[PDB]
């Protein structure tokens, strides 16, 4: 539903 | 700051200390104190800046969407002004966090960045940290969401000026400005064009890239074409 | 207390919505707030109590054990004091979250408490929080840990006279009895008999128990038994 | 190599 934003490692 | 007193390497020190304890207010505060040594960060600083912060305002951002979505529920049995109170508490503690990691790019990182890995990095955290109060406003909404969009537009027109198309951080740039103007700006059509775009110029450019370059670039490139499928 | 000016209702709906948000330091203040209006709490406020600190001092001692395994691997190349301190500092606030809940029972909710089903939790939470006191204490070691014994041992005490040897919360504490036993007194094999009694008894007396009971029970003693797996 | 202590939900 939400997209992905930059996933921060 | 609580943090004046301590050296600048154990503060990086003791963020990553922090990271590994999952301990991530505690990091962001050491990352802060390291910022305001006033010193300009490199890379792997900048990473932990990063990664500090986004796990603070990400566990107040789950936790505000829960609570609204109880408000929203609430006012379709009255039950007195204490969701509202909550909600609005939680609201508050993520402005201020938000708040914070603007004051400090303002304060003086972004003017003392001139390398385009600095500068693009910067200005993207501006306009994901405006997009963030993006997400909340409802009174200077408008002024909100045009100051994200003027941050991720230089970091784009900078990006695209100084960096290739597979670079992690032009391609992190594009994914958020993407999510921007979709969930914020209202443009779907805008989001769709610029995903696609970043995606196709990736893939272009992965033949120059060795193993390593290529594996950070097409993770990212795979949040990318997750989007596309998503909204198309 | 910042918790003084909200109404006992108020602070008991906040305390469900932090919990639904998994904001549990928010949770915790909130009930702290509660159980400070000097009434006694209900079974399911007790629980809201529980949920709350478990989950503040669980994040805690999971940071303590990652930065403490981190310090035992130093002093095995010198890095300087940063480890030490920075496993001080969440030692410190450790043991203070540890401090307010034992004061909390001190004052006044065990000596209010005269019914088995409270007096028996609250005794069983001041071994539980001594328990978590004594993973850490190195310098009173032995009197942290003899201030566990002697709380679990009246919540057994009374647990066995006046509860059924189902009930989850003398299933519960038995359980936590036996950790203590195992892991904080070195008597793996009172550990070990504690916990085998404890779901011999449980599983004679299941015939006694409505569906819901008898679920509510045999979570509780699966817990036993996958000790008891890990332990023979 | 921990054992289970009471789970609280
Ligand atoms: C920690 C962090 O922020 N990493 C990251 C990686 C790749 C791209 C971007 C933003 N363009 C950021
Ligand atoms: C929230 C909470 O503490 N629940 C619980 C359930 C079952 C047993 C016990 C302790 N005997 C506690
Ligand atoms: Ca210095
Ligand atoms: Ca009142
Ligand atoms: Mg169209
Ligand atoms: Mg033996």
């Amino acid at each position: 539903m939400r997209p992905r934003s930059l996933e921060v490692t | 700051g609580a943090m004046g007193s301590m050296e600048r390497a154990s503060l990086i020190q003791k963020a990553k200390l922090a990271e590994q304890a999952e301990r991530y207010e505690d990091m962001a505060a050491f990352m802060k104190g390291a910022v305001e040594k006033g010193e300009e960060l490199s890379c792997e600083e900048r990473n932990l800046l990063s990664v500090a912060y986004k796990n603070v305002v990400g566990g107040q951002r789950a936790a505000w969407r829960v609570l609204s979505s109880i408000e929203q529920k609430s006012n379709e049995e009255e039950k007195g002004p204490e969701v509202r109170e909550y909600r609005e508490k939680v609201e508050t503690e993520l402005q201020g966090v938000c708040d914070t990691v603007l004051g400090l790019l303002d304060s003086h990182l972004i003017k003392e960045a001139g390398d385009a890995e600095s500068r693009v990095f910067y200005l993207k955290m501006k306009g994901d940290y405006y997009r963030y109060l993006a997400e909340v406003a409802t009174g200077d909404k408008k002024r909100i969401i045009d100051s994200a969009r003027s941050a991720y537009q230089e970091a784009m027109d900078i990006s695209k000026k100084e960096m290739p198309p597979t670079n992690p951080i032009r391609l992190g740039l594009a994914l958020n400005f993407s999510v921007f103007h979709y969930e914020i700006a209202n443009s779907p059509e805008e989001a769709i064009s610029l995903a696609k775009t970043t995606f196709d110029e990736a893939m272009a450019d992965l033949h120059t890239l060795s193993e390593d370059s290529y594996k950070d670039s097409t993770l990212i490139m795979q949040l990318l074409r997750d989007n596309l499928t998503l909204w198309t």
